[PDB]
RNA sequence: GACCUCAAAUCAGGUAGGACUACCCGCUGAACUUAAGCAUAUCAAUAAGCGGAGGAAAAGAAACCAACAGGGAUUGCCUCAGUAGCGGCGAGUGAAGCGGCAAAAGCUCAAAUUUGAAAUCUGGCGUCUUUGGCGUCCGAGUUGUAAUUUGAAGAAGGUAUCU
RNA sequence: GUGUAAAGUUCCUUCGACGAGUCGAGUUGUUUGGGAAUGCAGCUCUAAGUGGGUGGUAAAUUCCAUCUAAAGCUAAAUAUUG
RNA sequence: CCAUCGACCGAUCCUGAUGUGUUCGGAUGGAUUUGAGUAAGAGCAUAGCUGUUGGGACCCGAAAGAUGGUGAACUAUGCCUG
RNA sequence: AAGACCCUGUUGAGCUUGACUCUAGUUUGACAUUGUGAAAAGAC
């Protein structure tokens, strides 16, 4: 059962695994049909775009802080700042997210900017609009026309400015302050109250 | 109105007034059939909160259900296997008494759809429930835009499939890390986690 | 069984290498004749013909 | 034979344990003298 | 392919290469890692010491993202400068105009100190830094700027 | 608000803060003039539960710690026991005035 | 003469049952087997047994995830990861958050005095331009049927002219 | 067009009802990767109103964060030896 | 590439500077100790033979165990009518 | 007729018991079902 110098393995095949095997023989067929569905859906509503406009959000988790991605929908405050009611925004290709909040300024500004760009490029037709102007427009890809752009990292040239305390010492002191904060402020009280 | 007062009063189940009412009504319910039609809800505010309306086509049934656990129904207590499976007493049914009440009432009134249910009373032998029922075939239901949905055949015997409030409770259908196993259906999630997924170009 | 391995992955760069090598081979008359093509009465390879 | 009765079997016919059975014994065990207060020939008054 | 296997070469030989005495049988010795403490101890103690037992403390609900901190050493740090302006930066960089290196935006958590820098001032932005890494950066006239 | 470095207390990047209008859902626990009125009437109609009466008597006899152990067993948690004991002492205080 | 509760009718009109098995929602539930023995464990929350659907079902617009510069209904794929963890800590077993992608869609009640007017609804009868419209008469309904609100709010008083 | 009507947007004032033998707790059995207890169910106890739940080591003390249960509907991407 | 004496990083034992939330900090120098480390990267991917582990697992073979059904036309025993 | 005797196998089964580990049933207590009065002892 156990023999010569080999890695010890973990092959989980002790249940009736052969009753539950999924082979994606239909990978190409599903690609083609998913493509045909996109085609039909786009032809149904032309020239209106298929994709609603989406916000730009920071990814959570200290591993993904640096990145920014597409979110679910614009906040109520972001829409308020551009003068668009939430129930009206849904009828003009703008996504809405009542759950996301705007605690800071940067993301709010970026999404207000996206909304203003989209509103500047938007043309709402009405009963007066003729078929010849409706035929003038091509179905625009919204996620390509309003892409999520990573802010560029700082580069180039700048003056060198050396603080007297090292970065390493700053980090060590910050760790020490955090670590002993609770017991030091307990000592501060019990010494004070005894005064 | 009065419904708020009834709501707050029904939360005082140990006051003298409520203890008296529960005693008298438990005796009365225990005198009638195990399943009987109720001419009206005994808790109209509670029934309203669960979807009842005082319209034609809304029906209330009462049922008592025997309390306690599930004795394993094996002859003479013999289970014929390993000691881990030898238990007969102290075993528990995985569905609640409320769901049993719903299912038995649904079996009796098979022309109707079970909407929801609520507790009404309790003694040491029985728990008493009232089951709210809707008639799919009544025009007062079929023409009502707030209740048309239950006419669709996908809601046939939703109480037998664990689709009522009590059923979705017992199935563990809730959001978050405490319901990882049952969130999307326990057996579906197990099947997904126990499926070997092979692609054409095997990585 | 259906879950036998049917398709095979090839590195994309190596596949491009083979494509380039096969294109280069098409300009070698000895290789084209060995391959069995009746290119005895063509002046030069590659054979390029006008866009008409 | 032993399958049939608690008294069955053996290379002679004999009961092999006390025939007085507890009142608290279970079905399949109550054969013999069930919860006997005494045994043997009755002598004297009762 | 099957035509290249030794099964083809064993055709016509009785035991298929498995021996007449030993006789390839079903599971002599048990299945899997059976007997790791009994009749396979001579394998496990030789080739997998440490296999049996418990060491250290448990960590319930460990989230690996808390511990993300990819490391970059000083000998590699100039790869992060734009490749088209690296030659120019090596010549023109001074105390008043030095290249900025945003290590976190390049996906790194800590600057370690293996290797040698070009003798050119740089400005290094990092979440964490080792003591020697900062010391070598300051020695060529540079600085480490902590970011979060 | 954040320190601007990756370690220590109050760590993290500094952003320009923006004030957020509180969500209406955050008011859930607040009492209203409707509910306070109705609950006071129901208490008059209903009266106290048997453990509540038994809990008054403990507090009147200066058995705070003894009333707290009973309230924790009856209600289940020490947090809920504390609130019920405070509630019942306000029941006694009003009774005298 | 009402009412409440409870009955009967070959009363007027409806409705349910049974079938099929690949997939679906639950209940109930093994042992062979592995552990080189074996009882916890494993096989397996599997087979068999029972109840209930559809073209999909189920789930679903947070009593969520997180701990970040924060994400934002549900579902699936890839990854996380054979990892954290569980385990005679043996044999074995084993998810989730983040990240990329497919697809994207949102909402409804209860709790509120219409109170200057039950404004609501099934049925019968007549009629028409009949998946229904109109008129009328019983009946249901105040122990609450409509309109109005659903937390992202929203209501009652004002508001600015707008749209 | 029965539009002195229905709706939307902005500002100001006062308000802002929000689901109970349920939540939650103990215990028993079962199950889970969930470990001083993951879900489910039985029995006993049984709430509150800035309250309640969660925050993966039991407890008390003080904070913080995040949602808003115990009522309900809903296409698509997913499955498919019929 | 090999033998050997060192140097560097982490764990362990000692030492303990300027300083201090006076209990933290850890400069500097040591130690028959320890690591699946460093000391001018070698890996990633596809394929092939052989070898390994889980799978029906080279092929055929138990005595057994479990779940759900079908039989008192033979025969055992009671009852009813001849 | 792949010994039915004998031995071996970490292969069984029928049977037994003061084997190991359990179990139907039964018995004993507590809590609930569960209310209304009075008296005597005890307790704060
Ligand atoms: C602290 N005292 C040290 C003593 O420990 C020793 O140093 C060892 C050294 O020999 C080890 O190094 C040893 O092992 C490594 C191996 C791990 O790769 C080899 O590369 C190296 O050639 C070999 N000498 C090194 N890994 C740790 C030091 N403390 O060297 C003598 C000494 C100075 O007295
Ligand atoms: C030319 N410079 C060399 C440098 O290349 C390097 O040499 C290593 C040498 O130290 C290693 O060898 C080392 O490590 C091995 C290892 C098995 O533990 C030890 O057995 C050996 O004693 C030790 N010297 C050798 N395996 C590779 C060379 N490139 O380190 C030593 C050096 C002199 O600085
Ligand atoms: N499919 C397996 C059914 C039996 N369940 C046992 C697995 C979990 C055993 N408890 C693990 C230890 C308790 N945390």
């Amino acid at each position: 059962a156990i023999s010569k110098n080999l890695p010890l393995l973990n092959n989980h095949f002790r249940k009736h695994w052969q009753e539950r095997v999924r082979v994606h023989f239909d990978q190409a067929g599903k690609k083609a049909s998913r493509r045909q569905s996109r085609l039909r859906k786009a032809a149904k509503i032309a020239p209106r775009p298929i994709d609603a406009l989406r916000p730009v959000v920071r990814a959570p988790t200290v591993k993904y802080n640096r990145k920014v991605r597409a979110g679910r929908g614009f906040t109520l405050a972001e829409l308020k700042a551009v003068g668009i009611a939430p129930k009206y925004a849904r009828t003009i290709g703008i996504s809405v997210d009542h759950r996301r909040q705007n605690k800071s300024q940067e993301t709010f500004d970026a999404n207000v900017a996206r909304l203003q760009e989209y509103k500047s490029k938007l043309v709402i037709f009405d009963k007066k609009t003729k078929a010849s102007e409706v035929a003038s427009f091509e179905q625009v890809d919204v996620s390509a026309t309003f892409p999520v752009e990573q802010p560029a990292p700082e580069s180039g040239l700048r003056a060198v400015e050396v603080p007297e305390q090292t970065a390493y010492r700053t980090l060590r002191l910050a760790r020490n302050e955090k670590k002993y904060k609770g017991i030091r402020e307990k000592r501060a009280k019990e010494k004070a109250e005894a005064e | 109105g009065a419904y708020k007062y009834l709501e707050e009063l029904q939360r005082k189940k140990q006051s003298d007034v409520m203890r008296f009412l529960y005693r008298v009504r438990c005796w009365e319910y225990r005198q009638k059939n195990v399943i009987h039609r109720a001419s009206r809800p005994s808790r109209p505010d509670k029934a309203r909160r669960l979807g009842y309306k005082a319209k034609q086509g809304f029906v209330i049934y009462r049922i008592r259900v025997r309390r306690g656990g599930r004795k394993r129904p094996v002859p003479k207590g013999a289970t014929y296997g390993k000691p881990t499976n030898q238990g007969v007493n102290q075993l528990k049914y995985q569905k609640s008494l409320r769901s049993t009440a719903e299912e038995r009432v649904g079996r009796r009134a098979s022309n109707l759809r079970v909407l929801n249910s609520y507790w009404v009373n309790q003694d040491s032998t029985y728990k008493y429930f009232e089951v709210i029922l809707v008639d799919p075939s009544h025009k007062a239901i079929r023409r009502d835009a707030r209740y048309n949905w239950i006419v669709n055949p996908v809601h046939k015997h939703r109480e037998a499939r664990g689709l009522t409030s009590a059923g979705k409770k017992s199935r563990g259908i809730n959001k978050g890390h405490l319901f990882n196993k049952t969130k999307a259906g326990r057996r579906h999630t197990w099947k997904k986690h126990n499926t070997l997924s092979l692609w054409r170009y095997r990585s | 069984k259906t879950w036998r391995r049917w398709n095979v992955k090839v590195n994309h760069n190596e596949k491009r290498y083979a494509t380039a090598s096969a294109i280069a081979a098409s300009a070698v008359t000895s290789l084209v004749l060995a391959r069995g093509h009746r290119v005895e009465q063509v002046k030069e390879l590659p054979l390029v013909v006008s866009n008409e | 034979n032993p399958v049939d009765h608690p008294h069955g079997g053996g290379n002679h016919q004999h009961i092999g344990k006390a025939s007085t059975i507890s009142r608290g014994a279970v079905s399949g065990q109550k054969a013999g003298l069930i919860a006997a207060r005494r045994t043997g020939l009755l002598r004297g008054t009762q | 392919p099957t035509r290249l296997t030794k099964t083809r070469k064993h055709r016509g030989n009785v035991s298929a290469g498995k021996g007449r005495i030993g006789k390839h049988r079903k599971h002599p010795g048990g299945r899997g890692k059976a007997g790791g403490q009994h009749h396979h101890r001579t394998n496990l103690d030789k080739y997998h010491p440490g296999y049996f037992g418990k060491v250290g403390m448990r960590y319930f609900h460990k989230q690996q993202n808390h511990f993300w901190r990819p490391e970059i050493n000083l000998d590699k740090l100039w790869t992060l400068v734009d490749s088209e302006k690296k030659d120019e930066y090596l010549s023109k960089s001074s105390a008043s105009a030095a290249p900025v290196i945003d290590t976190l935006a390049h996906g790194y958590g800590k600057v370690l100190g293996k290797g040698r820098l070009p003798e050119v001032p740089v400005i290094v932005k990092a979440r964490f830094v080792s003591k020697l890494a900062e010391e070598k950066i300051r020695a060529v006239g540079g600085v480490v700027e902590l970011v979060a | 608000a954040k320190s601007g470095i990756a370690a220590g207390v109050n760590k993290g990047r500094k952003t320009t803060a923006k004030e957020v209008a509180p969500k209406i859902s955050y008011r859930k626990g607040a009492s209203s003039q409707r509910t306070v009125f109705v609950r006071s009437i129901v208490k008059e109609v209903a009266g106290l539960a048997p453990y509540e009466r038994r809990l008054i008597e403990l507090i009147r006899n200066a058995g705070e710690k003894r009333a707290k152990k009973l309230a924790k067993k009856r209600l289940g948690t020490h947090k809920r026991a504390l609130r019920k004991v405070e509630e019942m002492t306000q029941v006694i205080a009003e009774s005298r005035r």
